RNA sequence: CGAUGUCGGCUCGUCGCAUCCUGGGGCUGAAGAAGGUCCCAAGGGUUGGGCUGUUCGCCCAUUAAAGCGGCACGCGAGCUG
RNA sequence: GAAUGCCGGCAUGAGUAACGAUAAAGAGGGUGAGAAUCCCUCUCGCCGUAAGCCCAAGGGUUCCUACGCAAUGGUCGUCAGCGUAGGGUUAGGCGGGACCUAAGGUGAAGCCGAAAGGCGUAGCCGAAGGGCAGCCGGUUAAUAUUCCGGCCCUUCCCGCAGGUGCGAUGGGGGGACGCUCUAGGCUAGGGGGACCGGAGCCAUGGACGAGCCCGGCCAGAAGCGCAGGGUGGGAGGUAGGCAAAUCCGCCUCCCAACAAGCUCUGCGUGGUGGGGAAGCCCGUACGGGUGACAACCCCCCGAAGCCAGGGAGCCAAGAAAAGCCUCUAAGCACAACCUGCGGGAACCCGUACCGCAAACCGACACAGGUGGGCGGGUGCAAGAGCACUCAGGCGCGCGGGAGAACCCUCGCCAAGGAACUCUGCAAGUUGGCCCCGUAACUUCGGGAGAAGGGGUGCUCCCUGGGGUGAUGAGCCCCGGGGAGCCGCAGUGAACAGGCUCUGGCGACUGUUUACCAAAAACACAGCUCUCUGCGAACUCGUAAGAGGAGGUAUAGGGAGCGACGCUUGCCCGGUGCCGGAAGGUCAAGGGGAGGGGUGCAAGCCCCGAACCGAAGCCCCGGUGAACGGCGGCCGUAACUAUAACGGUCCUAAGGUAGCGAAAUUCCUUGUCGGGUAAGUUCCGACCUGCACGAAAAGCGUAACGACCGGAGCGCUGUCUCGGCGAGGG
RNA sequence: GAGCUAGCCCUGGCCAGGGUGAAGCUGGGGUGAGACCCAGUGGAGGCCCGAACCGGUGGGGGAUGCAAACCCCUCGGAUGA
RNA sequence: UGGUUCGUGGAGCCAUGGGGGAAUCUGGGCGGACCACCGCCUAAGGCUAAGUACUCCGGGUGACCGAUAGCGCACCAGUAC
RNA sequence: GGUAAAAAUGUU
RNA sequence: CGCGGGGUGGAGCAGCCUGGUAGCUCGUCGGGCUCAUAACCCGAAGGUCGUCGGUUCAAAUCCGGCCCCCGCAACCA
RNA sequence: AGCCUACGGGCAGGCGCCGAGGGUAGGGCCCGUGACUGGGGCGAAGUCGUAACAAGGUAGCUGUACCGGAAGGUGCGGCUGGA
RNA sequence: CGGUGAAAUGCGCAGAUACCGGGAGGAACGCCGAUGGCGAAGGCAGCCACCUGGUCCACCCGUGACGCUGAGGCGCGAAAGCG
């Protein structure tokens, strides 16, 4: 049947987006702590 | 003049459609100060807090005067009686000699190709707009202000009518459509007659479907539920409320008044 | 109780005898036929339906007879549910 | 040495199950170290409202080519969506942005919040919606509405030329709209043809024949032509459209009343440009040439698409802003705008490829899921159904043998027909169209496809209407009658109701436990109670704010009951709610009688009784479609039996109507009656109702149901009671 | 975290083909005028049959599956809540 | 009401949200209710190094580990997945 | 006259 | 078998807690009223308090044991 | 494919329509019967009450509605077969 | 206070009945008024206006036998009752 993963580029990027992330200020804990572990990526990746 | 079916299909021998031969040949509607978007939404930002609201037909929102002092002494006619999804009554279109076209709320027996007007001078004929310390004692009227300057907010459903029954210093005494004797200031305008299309109160849905064309999801008992959704809930089958009967929210629904005690107003109401 | 799946039915049986019938026998208030009761006997046989989930039971039409019980009230790594 | 311990490695089951739809394979020839699996050819099979083409989302090199097979491929592999490398995506006109607005998001002003932050008018963002200028062909191994060819357009900007008071984000018009049914004329698409153009072919008994086979198109400015959509023209007067208007609006007599006329589309036709089969010959995986100077014509069917903002009907009353036209304001009238021509300028992003799937979502080359458009022909009444088949794409990435049990999916059967069984579960029977014919009951609609029947193919003759053609032929749609032919059988294959009688519950269509429950549960129109006079009640929120509602008692909230019909009895004692400016009680506070602590005292500090003190409670009333409740023991009548009647006790009052062994009845398989040969079920009754009962409704009720029970007819492998055959294991 | 699911708001799209033939119009009849009765026209409906589409009733298969809800036959709705 | 050891306790002191509401040396607070005596401070404005805490970074040292240990990572790891 | 009220039963 | 309440003149009910004395209504009996009955009026009678025991000076009353009656309970698999 | 006497004929035979009747299915009318139930009538001298006839001790009757063991009671309007 | 043959329930010191003044609301129309009138019956009663029917008289003017009854049908039809 229908499974749970729909991708949408729209969706994808205006829910785990970086611009998304920095308007509440728990997105913008967020990203501090994966500036703080190391990540290579603070976002999710979309074209 | 209630419109019958025929039982051809179930839902149809019940079922009740309004008659439409005091809408003249205006069909559509007019525009620019006459309607605006319509937001349809069954709630506030956010949550919902009118429950079993949504779906339904579009709208749009014909703007009716409700303040008629904007006018005085310019007159008025007639020129159609239009169908407003928005309400229960019927509604009027007006030429000015002016120039303007405003709508008001149609009152009963009232033609097309009518002289109306509003004002202190205003004679005592079906539409008219006056003070109620202006309009004599005993005449029925409809478009009630309640404070003056503030907008017609009384009598405005359809076939309902206020009364006038006395005057006390500043104030008239009126009979609501309620029943109850309020003191409304005399400087509040007033369109004298009753509002008409009195028979929507004889119109039969048929079906289930008709609500929910008007916008009314279906309503679910609070018995058919689980005693965390309401407190009537619960129960191997069929329990007979188990308490006083409540809402949702557990305040009572069986003669609980609820009006705030201490208001300003009430010094102004006489009876229920 | 870090699991022994329970009634009833179906399928498949096997065993016990304190035997329903068939076989042999004593007594009879056994004339004969048909019974009664008891002893020997399990080799084989022990029907088809109506009702009910039923086991059982009660009916219908028969029959030589329409036997009782055990095997985790036999049998769900065989089935039904 | 154990912790169903953790990590890692390797055994067991085991050469066992499986190798992912039962749409299907066979041969020849190549290549190659190595072929069932790669290439080619022939034959066969499968999809064909797709398993075929075109878009959107998603995916991100999977596209094309060259060299290759370690691993990935459920086998093999010379192949590949795989490994290395190289190539490939070309836009003023397609899509998106330098345009607009919707929900919603954001938000200068402003309001709010311990902080973080929450609202919020204008504005801005926000798109498959509005707006907007490209159609047809040809080329690459891989791109094209993008490059090329022909024809045609749109913006700007600078020039001269001719017109006009020009002129704003401001005013107005327009944009601008539902659902359902539809008229006229076209187009897309399709069918036929003695006509036109074609390489070719007479096979096997016959046929050189209006023979067979293939094909008879596409786009195309201005200009006409045919359909069609939009719209009145003057004159004044004018307070309104938040400044101003010659515009709009509103009045008033004049002329039109029509599309006459202006425009604006659509479709033909059009300068000219392009395409162009079958078959044959070849050298490639893929194409190329000839056929051809190709012909490029006539009929008929015809849309759900176009003319579009068409028309009619109806109630549930059917977006916004910009572009566009017009109006005037400052300002400006050497400016500026409109029209025509000329030259110049025309940016950013996407464009490959898969795309009902081996490239997306499902850990997989997964029998699943995935939005829009095209989707041909013939026959079946119709159709996107069903069977076959064009174009096109496939034979589903393990095969070969065998012909056991057993399993799955099928087929058939003697005689019996439900004896099977929880139950006719399952499977059968019936099945489409036409024509007869059709019950109780009923809300007069229905029940109704009731039930039960008959006809159905093919040839010949005669004959009635239409549509397109001119009134005719032809081509097409519908009919009627008569005479015959064949078979076991004529919707000859595929698609296609078994029916009736009777109860229970729910009125009905609908909704629900995604993944064991689709129901009698929920919902529902409708009925009643109750709250709510508007800054409403209620809801979310600390607040602001917002919903309710841009609503106003015919309205909104809450609660129950659930169409309709006939009805909904008694109890206010207790609980709840409503109503009572008395009285009792009652907190802070007021009050100070009186007392205490210290001081040499003025004083300073504690307690502190009367009394005045709200809601609430107590008290008095009311209120059942408010929470709820609606009796016990005795005796009695011309035979028993029973008790209309009475006595007595208690209660706040003591179950009325109507139903009743029921979805309710323990004893119980109650007892009669009916169905049966036989009936713990079913139906009709009696009432001794353990333990019905009136809006947690009572009793009924036509129609309705993948609900539940009982019966009968038809039919059958369900069974007696099995047997045989098929295919996938 | 509402890219699954539940509800709602904005905006688009989809529903082959057959049946039944309500109102209303037109004409006739009727009356003093009506109500009303016939025809023809008309195409209403939480209408009927049935594909796409949305579902998931009964049975069989499947059960380390093709599939962590599938497949075949059968079945409900299919202009509307 | 909070803070202090102090949980209403005999509950002061220090801060406070609400109500009343002064004084400027003969002024005011405190010394654990209160009063008296004896004493200590001088509120309702602000700034102020040093000693103190910590280790992203550099260095030294270790009765610390030695690739299942030592940081999750000795290896292009907050990576693949 | 337009103008006021009293408590069972009895064989044929 | 469990828990709770009950048995009192002929019928139906009090009195039991807090031992000393048994009351109410109807009925029965006797007498009135009536022609006669019922209704009504005036009198009167009637109870081993289910039994068996023991507590006490003393038991309907308090305690136990049996016999009946009413009501509730009898669950989970 | 038979037989004939006068044969472009007849008989037998064959096909066809109607066809008594039988079969299947569905309606209509009538009769008998049926657990149980309703009310009617006559019966032995039964039980309960007093409705009506006298102002029958609430004038009576009546149509309708509601209620009550039962006659009946009461509401609305009517009647004189009462004052 | 109500009320009756008499009482009782009930209302009332929470300020009734009785009284005055004001306000709302519905239904029925005293005196006239009767053995009266009208109408086909049922039935019709304050007053005003509009719309309307039947009828009586006088004049003997016009038509000129048009008449009477009426199975059905159609319409009216107290009160109670139903939506
Ligand atoms: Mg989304
Ligand atoms: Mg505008
Ligand atoms: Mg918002
Ligand atoms: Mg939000
Ligand atoms: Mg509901
Ligand atoms: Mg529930
Ligand atoms: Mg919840
Ligand atoms: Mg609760
Ligand atoms: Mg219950
Ligand atoms: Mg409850
Ligand atoms: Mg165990
Ligand atoms: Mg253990
Ligand atoms: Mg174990
Ligand atoms: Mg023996
Ligand atoms: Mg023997
Ligand atoms: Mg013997
Ligand atoms: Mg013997
Ligand atoms: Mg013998
Ligand atoms: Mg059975
Ligand atoms: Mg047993
Ligand atoms: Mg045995
Ligand atoms: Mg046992
Ligand atoms: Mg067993
Ligand atoms: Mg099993
Ligand atoms: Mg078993
Ligand atoms: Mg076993
Ligand atoms: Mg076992
Ligand atoms: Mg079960
Ligand atoms: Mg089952
Ligand atoms: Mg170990
Ligand atoms: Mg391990
Ligand atoms: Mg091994
Ligand atoms: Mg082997
Ligand atoms: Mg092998
Ligand atoms: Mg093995
Ligand atoms: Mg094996
Ligand atoms: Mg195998
Ligand atoms: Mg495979
Ligand atoms: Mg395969
Ligand atoms: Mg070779
Ligand atoms: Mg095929
Ligand atoms: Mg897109
Ligand atoms: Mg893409
Ligand atoms: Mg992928
Ligand atoms: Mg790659
Ligand atoms: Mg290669
Ligand atoms: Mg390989
Ligand atoms: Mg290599
Ligand atoms: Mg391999
Ligand atoms: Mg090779
Ligand atoms: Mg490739
Ligand atoms: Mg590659
Ligand atoms: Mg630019
Ligand atoms: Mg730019
Ligand atoms: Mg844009
Ligand atoms: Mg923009
Ligand atoms: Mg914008
Ligand atoms: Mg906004
Ligand atoms: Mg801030
Ligand atoms: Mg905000
Ligand atoms: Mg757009
Ligand atoms: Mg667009
Ligand atoms: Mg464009
Ligand atoms: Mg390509
Ligand atoms: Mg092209
Ligand atoms: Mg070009
Ligand atoms: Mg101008
Ligand atoms: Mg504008
Ligand atoms: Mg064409
Ligand atoms: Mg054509
Ligand atoms: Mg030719
Ligand atoms: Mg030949
Ligand atoms: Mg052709
Ligand atoms: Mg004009
Ligand atoms: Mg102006
Ligand atoms: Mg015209
Ligand atoms: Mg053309
Ligand atoms: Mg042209
Ligand atoms: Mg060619
Ligand atoms: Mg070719
Ligand atoms: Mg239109
Ligand atoms: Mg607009
Ligand atoms: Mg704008
Ligand atoms: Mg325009
Ligand atoms: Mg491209
Ligand atoms: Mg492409
Ligand atoms: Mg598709
Ligand atoms: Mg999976
Ligand atoms: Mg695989
Ligand atoms: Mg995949
Ligand atoms: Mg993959
Ligand atoms: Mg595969
Ligand atoms: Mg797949
Ligand atoms: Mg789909
Ligand atoms: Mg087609
Ligand atoms: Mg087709
Ligand atoms: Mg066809
Ligand atoms: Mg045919
Ligand atoms: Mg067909
Ligand atoms: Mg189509
Ligand atoms: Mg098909
Ligand atoms: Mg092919
Ligand atoms: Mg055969
Ligand atoms: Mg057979
Ligand atoms: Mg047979
Ligand atoms: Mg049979
Ligand atoms: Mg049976
Ligand atoms: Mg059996
Ligand atoms: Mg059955
Ligand atoms: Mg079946
Ligand atoms: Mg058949
Ligand atoms: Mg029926
Ligand atoms: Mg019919
Ligand atoms: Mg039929
Ligand atoms: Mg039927
Ligand atoms: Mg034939
Ligand atoms: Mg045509
Ligand atoms: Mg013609
Ligand atoms: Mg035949
Ligand atoms: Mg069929
Ligand atoms: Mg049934
Ligand atoms: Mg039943
Ligand atoms: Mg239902
Ligand atoms: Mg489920
Ligand atoms: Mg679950
Ligand atoms: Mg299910
Ligand atoms: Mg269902
Ligand atoms: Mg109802
Ligand atoms: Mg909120
Ligand atoms: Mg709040
Ligand atoms: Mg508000
Ligand atoms: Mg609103
Ligand atoms: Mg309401
Ligand atoms: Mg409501
Ligand atoms: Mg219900
Ligand atoms: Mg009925
Ligand atoms: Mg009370
Ligand atoms: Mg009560
Ligand atoms: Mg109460
Ligand atoms: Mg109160
Ligand atoms: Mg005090
Ligand atoms: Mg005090
Ligand atoms: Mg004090
Ligand atoms: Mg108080
Ligand atoms: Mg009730
Ligand atoms: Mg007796
Ligand atoms: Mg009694
Ligand atoms: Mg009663
Ligand atoms: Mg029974
Ligand atoms: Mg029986
Ligand atoms: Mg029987
Ligand atoms: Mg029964
Ligand atoms: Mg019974
Ligand atoms: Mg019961
Ligand atoms: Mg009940
Ligand atoms: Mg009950
Ligand atoms: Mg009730
Ligand atoms: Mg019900
Ligand atoms: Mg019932
Ligand atoms: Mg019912
Ligand atoms: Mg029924
Ligand atoms: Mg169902
Ligand atoms: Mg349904
Ligand atoms: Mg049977
Ligand atoms: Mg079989
Ligand atoms: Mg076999
Ligand atoms: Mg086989
Ligand atoms: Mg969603
Ligand atoms: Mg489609
Ligand atoms: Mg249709
Ligand atoms: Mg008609
Ligand atoms: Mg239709
Ligand atoms: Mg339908
Ligand atoms: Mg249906
Ligand atoms: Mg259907
Ligand atoms: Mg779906
Ligand atoms: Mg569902
Ligand atoms: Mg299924
Ligand atoms: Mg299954
Ligand atoms: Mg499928
Ligand atoms: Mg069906
Ligand atoms: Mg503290
Ligand atoms: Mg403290
Ligand atoms: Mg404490
Ligand atoms: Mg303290
Ligand atoms: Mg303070
Ligand atoms: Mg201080
Ligand atoms: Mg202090
Ligand atoms: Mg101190
Ligand atoms: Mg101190
Ligand atoms: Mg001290
Ligand atoms: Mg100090
Ligand atoms: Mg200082
Ligand atoms: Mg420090
Ligand atoms: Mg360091
Ligand atoms: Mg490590
Ligand atoms: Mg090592
Ligand atoms: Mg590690
Ligand atoms: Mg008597
Ligand atoms: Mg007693
Ligand atoms: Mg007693
Ligand atoms: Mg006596
Ligand atoms: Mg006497
Ligand atoms: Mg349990
Ligand atoms: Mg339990
Ligand atoms: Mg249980
Ligand atoms: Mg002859
Ligand atoms: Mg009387
Ligand atoms: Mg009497
Ligand atoms: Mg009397
Ligand atoms: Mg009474
Ligand atoms: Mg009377
Ligand atoms: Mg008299
Ligand atoms: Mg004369
Ligand atoms: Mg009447
Ligand atoms: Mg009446
Ligand atoms: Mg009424």
């Amino acid at each position: 049947m229908k499974r749970t993963w729909q991708p949408n580029r729209r969706k994808r990027a205006k829910t785990h987006g970086f611009r998304a992330r920095m308007r509440t200020p728990g997105g913008r804990k967020v990203l501090k702590r994966r500036r703080q572990k190391g990540r290579w990526r603070l976002t999710p990746a979309v074209r | 003049a209630v419109k019958k079916f025929k039982p051809y299909t179930p839902s149809r021998r019940f079922m009740t459609v309004a008659d439409f031969s005091e809408i003249t040949k205006t069909e559509p509607e007019k525009s620019l100060v006459k309607p605006l978007k319509k937001t349809g939404g069954r709630n506030n930002q956010g949550r919902i807090t009118v429950r079993f609201r949504g779906g339904g037909h579009k709208r749009l929102y014909r703007i009716i005067d409700f303040k008629r002092w904007d006018k005085v002494g310019i007159p008025a006619k007639v020129a159609a009686i239009e169908y407003d999804p928005n309400r229960s009554a019927r509604i009027a279109l007006l030429h000015y000699v002016d120039g303007e076209k405003r709508y008001i709320i149609a009152p009963d027996g009232l033609q097309v190709g009518q002289q109306v007007v509003a004002g202190p001078d205003a004679p005592i004929q079906v539409g008219n707009a006056l003070p109620l310390r202006f309009i004599p004692v005993g005449t029925v009227v409809h478009a009630v202000e309640l404070e003056p300057k503030k907008g017609a907010k009384l009598a405005r459903a359809a076939g309902t009518s206020a009364q006038i029954q006395g005057r006390e210093g500043d104030y008239v005494i009126l009979r609501l459509p309620s029943g109850e004797l309020r003191k409304v200031h005399g400087e509040c305008y007033a369109t004298v007659g009753a509002v008409g299309n009195a028979d929507h109160k004889n119109i039969v849905l048929g079906k289930a479907g008709r609500s929910r064309w008007l916008g009314r999801r279906p309503h679910v008992r609070g018995a058919a539920m689980n005693p965390v959704d309401h407190p009537h809930g619960g129960g191997e089958g069929r329990a007979p409320r188990g308490r006083p009967p409540a809402s949702p929210w557990g305040w009572q629904t069986k003669g609980l008044k609820t009006r705030k005690r201490r208001k300003p107003s009430s010094r102004f109401i006489i009876a229920r």
